[PDB]
């Protein structure tokens, strides 16, 4: 749903990576499912090396997105507060 | 002439791309590659002139004898057969025996200079951490250097890098004590 | 390639060498040197007596090892440089700075390794030079300093303040305050 | 509205920083073209060359050498000299999938 | 400012 | 013209490699008329075309520019074609020959492995920087307040936060965790609340790569003493400063 | 040198006593 | 071989100078330098070699630049006054002074002022010691203070120096007599 | 009517005052952008960041840190780490209504 | 960088004949 609408909105045409985009989403889901199969100690060990690669780690990226969103909200509300005072 | 210029440029690019990397020089596959590459260039028709082949061989040997891993490569390639002219000889015979000694000595000196420079850089990092204005920052930098060593060489111990790191840790503890004295005196 | 030897071989062109050194090694515009030359060097002879006396006076009041103990050939070279800079600029300080710069570049001042055994001698740099390389004057310097140390150590009654190093026309003489010990070092 | 001109100037400054990041690539391309001119103009015949000819040859070769992919040049050249299916095998040896994503199943085989 | 500067102390050159 | 050249090549192929070679050094044989040598030349040139301009430039752009993989793919396709054509036309080769194209794709797969892995490394670095700066922001906002440091739950907060970062995957690498912990301790020791906060975090435990230990033991005991002394000095200094402002009023 | 010597002596003794007191308080 | 021996003996000199900084008043004479039979014979060149490499190292560390200047002062505090750190810093001072004189002669100030920047840094570390060990460049130190501590335009000072290039000999004597009067009348 | 142009200049001065109040926000936004540019340029890895790398990292973080809501961000971080219904619970804890106006009935419990 | 420059040799004059 959102994938197709985003594809149409971002670019007028010639985007050939649509089925490839869905396949990449499937591959990302499979990689995440593999990563969850690791124990937290094993996951930390892989993260310490060049193994886990840290963008495929679902927990770490989930935390990254959550904290980034919360900090962005606080920055916008910082602007609003500075205007209020 | 255009085709020969292109062939020489291609051969030069491939060969010096291989032989200007000490990491690639240090593998035995480097010497095997050099022998097979000169051979193939002769047979295929690349390296068109035996004269230009000798130019390429001499410049490759000069390039290797300037890198860190060049000396090993020269030891390995010295006893490799080659056929420039009608007669077939090893690279030790094609190159002058005195010229071979010159190559060997300059390669040894290049290796020593490279290792000394790497040690200079590492101890520069250690001492740069040791001379921090705030000894706590020194501790932070030392822990970072410890992390780098624990990446490159986790299994071994009492390597000179490790001994320098341990001495730096002890010195930073002494700085901790002196910093404590200074802060209490300021209070 | 080698400034001091060219300067020695052609003393008459000391002014030209000075201008070239100012243009090339120092950052001075050729144009300002040109119009300084063209402008006012007019006062002639009658004040050249006072100029000669002022050069001797500035040497007498110098209190500098290179100027107090100026070696013989560098006396004429330095007089030419001092006169030229004085004529072009009028400033006596500029002339003294240039002449001091020349003497320091062209000599090494041996100093007594003491609290004050200072200035055992100012030797022209080309007299200590071994082989054609201008930078190799340091090898002769090391030989001469080892000679000084050996003379001190061999004869206890000679102290660091007793030795004098000075240069005759083609020799370096290392002697104590008495005449008992003199060793002659020649090119 | 003194904010708008300064904001436009700052945006133009960032665009000029992008221009600089493009200047590096344009000047690399110019250097490679100049090395091509060196190669074409310089004579290689007789293998008997002056220092100018040899220096020009070396400069051209260095500018035609890849720096970022140097190690890849070297390993590929070695592989060619010593000696679909090959690509699949070497991508398995790198524990990477057909889409060139990391294959963690093979990587984490020991830890399941 | 809440942050308090640490005392500047005399330092001795140290080499590993 | 290629057919005429091909019949000439068939004429010359009847020569053994050594007599071919000695013809090559003589003027008897023209270089472009040697089929094996010219095929080698076109292969090497095409390989250098694919490698050098396209991919070194690609890697340079990759290290700093490429937001996502899809952008990299299209940029790479465009530059691959354009560089093939231009590198060929600079040489004598025309970029339509079998040997030149074969060289241009000679090591396409291993180039792809290197390039895609480098972009993956780039994304990993970007994510790590993002997470580390988010963690810096959170811990700075907490520990840089003398008021927040004085809460009886600030220390338990700090231990729980470090543990959560370790387990969830934030604060990636134990090394950067040590850097964050040490910088947090210094900030607390400088912020008029480090005395209580450090007394309370002293007995708290943290699980690094080596083992699980208390913060007092992770930090040097001498370093712990330095932290406490400087935290007491910060307490006293801030007290004196506020006292001085009141006296000045 | 003599001035540095007397200052270093006094500073060392003062620093020792101050650090002892501070650690006692901590 | 010389690289090995130099690498060994610069470390010996580094230990000796570290002892010197820490207060252990030790010699800096190469003959008193210990020899470990991997060192060599301590030719005098290695002392200036060590000073140059140490100054480059200090400039190369990752510390704040203020600490770099502080360590340069520390290594210059602790020489024999013949020491190579004194000679190197005095070379820095004279090169900055030469740069200023070249600016005066050219009528404009050069760009990037390398020696001026280096001496400015090492002097803002501690003006008093730098002025003490190099009293001759008192005018240069005053010029730097005018340019940076005070707001005086370098161009104005430069034009003033360019115009005041007439020493006039007698003007110098009148300057002497006026100065002595100014002092004995100052109160 | 010389009063009209001087009145126009005065209104322009008021507009310029508001403009400065706008450029302060623009400067804050530019600082944030330049801080994220620092984030992109610097390398936080190898655990061996240069001293300039540490300074740049710290200053970039300080830029992305919010000063005005620093306290509420900190307390939110503590609440998240330590531990409709939750929202209304903390509104009643703050004695505030649904419309985010003070709930005086709750505040004046004694009366 | 990777390459290490060869240290200088004393220059001498030679003729074929």
């Amino acid at each position: 749903l959102l994938d197709t609408i985003g594809r149409f909105a971002k670019a007028g045409a010639d985007m050939y990576t649509a089925k490839e985009q869905r396949a990449r989403d499937l591959a990302d889901e499979r990689s995440n499912e593999i990563i969850r199969k690791l124990t937290p100690e094993q996951r930390r060990e892989a993260l310490n090396n060049g193994t886990l690669l840290y963008q495929d780690d679902p927990y770490a990226m989930e935390a990254l997105r959550v904290k980034t969103g919360r900090n962005a909200a606080y920055l916008v509300d910082d602007d609003v507060m500075q205007k209020i005072k | 002439q255009q085709a020969q210029k292109g062939a020489i440029m291609n051969s030069r690019v491939e060969l010096n791309g291989v032989l200007q990397d000490p990491d690639m020089l240090r593998r035995p596959d480097s010497a095997d590659f050099f022998e097979k590459y000169i051979d193939n260039g002769l047979v295929t028709g690349a390296i068109p002139s035996d004269a230009q082949a000798t130019q390429l061989i001499s410049q490759a040997f000069s390039d290797a004898s300037s890198r860190a891993g060049g000396a090993d490569f020269l030891m390995r390639v010295g006893d490799k057969k080659v056929t420039l002219n009608g007669a077939t000889t090893t690279y030790r015979e094609l190159i002058g025996e005195e010229q071979w000694n010159a190559l060997m000595v300059t390669a040894q000196r290049s290796q020593f200079e490279t290792d000394a420079k790497l040690n200079e850089q590492y101890r520069l990092k250690i001492n740069s951490a040791l001379n921090q204005e705030d000894p706590r920052t020194a501790w932070e930098m030392l822990q970072g250097i410890k992390a780098e060593l624990d990446k490159v060489q986790p299994d071994e111990q009492m390597t000179p890098q490790r001994e320098w790191l341990i001495s730096a840790q002890e010195q930073v503890q002494n700085q901790m004590n002196a910093w404590t004295k200074a802060q209490a005196k300021a209070l | 390639a080698d400034p001091q030897l060219i300067a020695a071989l052609y003393p008459d062109q000391a002014e030209l060498f000075l201008t070239m050194d100012m243009m090339d090694k120092q950052g001075i515009d050729p144009q300002v040197i040109l119009d300084a030359d063209r402008l006012t060097v007019k006062r002639s002879k009658e004040q050249r007596f006072e100029d000669d006396k002022a050069f001797e006076s500035a040497l007498n009041a110098s209190k500098a090892p290179e100027i107090a103990r100026m070696p013989a050939s560098l006396r004429e070279s330095a007089r030419k440089i001092y006169d030229s800079v004085k004529y072009r600029s009028g400033n006596e300080s500029m002339a003294m700075e240039q002449m001091t710069k020349f003497l320091k570049e062209s000599t090494y001042t041996f100093t007594g390794d003491d609290v004050d055994g200072d200035t055992v001698g100012v030797i022209p740099k080309n007299m200590m030079q071994v082989n054609s390389d201008p930078k190799s004057w340091e090898q002769g310097r090391d030989i001469l300093e080892e000679a000084r140390k050996g003379i001190i150590a061999s004869n206890p009654w000679i102290t660091n303040k007793q030795l004098t190093m000075y240069s005759q026309g083609d020799s370096i003489y290392l002697m104590d305050t008495t005449g008992q010990v003199r060793v002659r070092y020649d090119k | 509205a003194a904010a708008i001109p300064i904001a436009i100037s700052g945006a133009q400054a960032i665009s000029g920083q992008n221009a600089q990041a493009k200047m590096i690539a344009a000047q690399t391309a110019a250097g490679r073209r100049q090395a091509m001119e060196i190669m074409r103009q310089t004579n290689i015949q007789n293998a008997d060359l002056s220092l100018q000819a040899r220096s020009k040859l070396e400069e051209a070769s260095a500018e035609l050498t890849s720096q970022n992919m140097q190690k890849v040049q070297a390993i590929g050249s070695i592989r060619a000299a010593i000696g679909v299916t090959e690509g699949q095998f070497i991508r398995e040896a790198n524990m990477v999938t057909e889409n060139y994503r990391r294959d963690y199943q093979a990587i984490f085989a020991q830890q399941l | 400012f809440g942050g308090s500067s640490d005392e500047t102390d005399t330092e001795g050159t140290e080499v590993s | 013209r290629d057919l005429a050249d091909e019949r000439s090549n068939e004429i010359i192929r009847k020569l053994t490699p050594e007599q071919r070679r000695e013809a090559l050094n003589n003027g008897t044989l023209l270089y472009q008329d040697d089929p094996y040598a010219m095929e080698a030349l076109r292969v090497k040139t095409g390989r250098n075309a694919a490698y050098l301009v396209d991919d070194d430039v690609m890697q340079k752009i990759k290290e700093g520019v490429f937001r996502t993989r899809e952008e990299m793919e299209e940029y790479r396709h465009s530059r691959l074609q354009e560089g093939a054509k231009v590198y060929a036309e600079q040489f004598g080769i025309d970029p339509e020959d079998v040997d030149y194209q074969r060289g241009f794709n000679g090591d396409i797969t291993e180039r792809n492995i290197s390039l895609y892995g480098a972009h993956d490394n780039f994304l990993s670095q970007q994510a790590q920087k993002g997470a580390i700066m988010n963690s810096r922001v959170e811990l700075n906002g907490v520990l840089q307040d003398p008021d927040m440091l004085r809460r009886p739950d600030s220390a338990d907060f700090f231990e729980k936060y470090i543990d959560n970062g370790l387990v969830t995957g934030a604060i990636p690498s134990d090394a950067q965790a040590t850097q964050l912990i040490s910088q947090a301790f210094s900030d607390a020791s400088s912020r008029a609340g480090g005395a209580d906060f450090l007394m309370r975090v002293g007995d708290k435990k943290v699980t690094l790569n080596g083992a699980t230990t208390t913060y007092r033991e992770l930090i040097g005991e001498e370093q712990w003493n330095a932290l406490m002394v400087t935290a007491q000095r910060s307490q006293f200094e801030t007290d004196a400063k506020l006292n001085e402002q009141y006296r000045l009023k | 040198e003599l001035l540095s010597k007397v200052w270093s002596e006094n500073q060392k003794k003062l620093e020792e006593k101050a650090r002892e007191k501070a650690l006692a308080d901590v | 071989d010389d690289s090995m021996k130099s690498m060994n003996k610069l470390d010996v000199i580094d230990k000796q100078f570290q002892k010197r900084i820490n207060g252990e008043w030790v010699s800096t004479d190469f003959k008193d330098m210990p020899v470990n039979e991997n060192t060599g014979e301590f030719k005098h060149s290695d002392m200036v070699n060590y000073a140059n490499k140490k100054l480059a190292e200090i400039d190369s560390m990752d510390i704040p630049d203020g600490a770099k200047d502080a360590m340069k002062l520390k290594y210059l505090q602790a020489d024999s006054k013949d020491g190579a750190f004194r000679t190197a810093i005095g070379t820095m001072v004279t090169d900055a002074g030469q740069e200023w004189s070249a600016a005066v002669i050219n009528g404009k100030l050069p760009e990037r002022t390398p020696a001026m920047d280096a001496l400015r840094r090492i002097r803002n570390a501690d003006p008093q010691l730098i002025a003490a060990l190099y009293p001759d460049q008192a005018e240069l130190f005053l010029t730097m203070d005018m340019m940076d501590k005070q707001g005086i335009d370098p161009q104005v000072i430069l034009d003033a120096d360019r115009l005041t290039v007439k020493r006039s000999k007698e003007q110098r004597f009148e300057d002497d007599k006026a100065f002595e009067s100014a002092l004995n009348a100052s109160k």
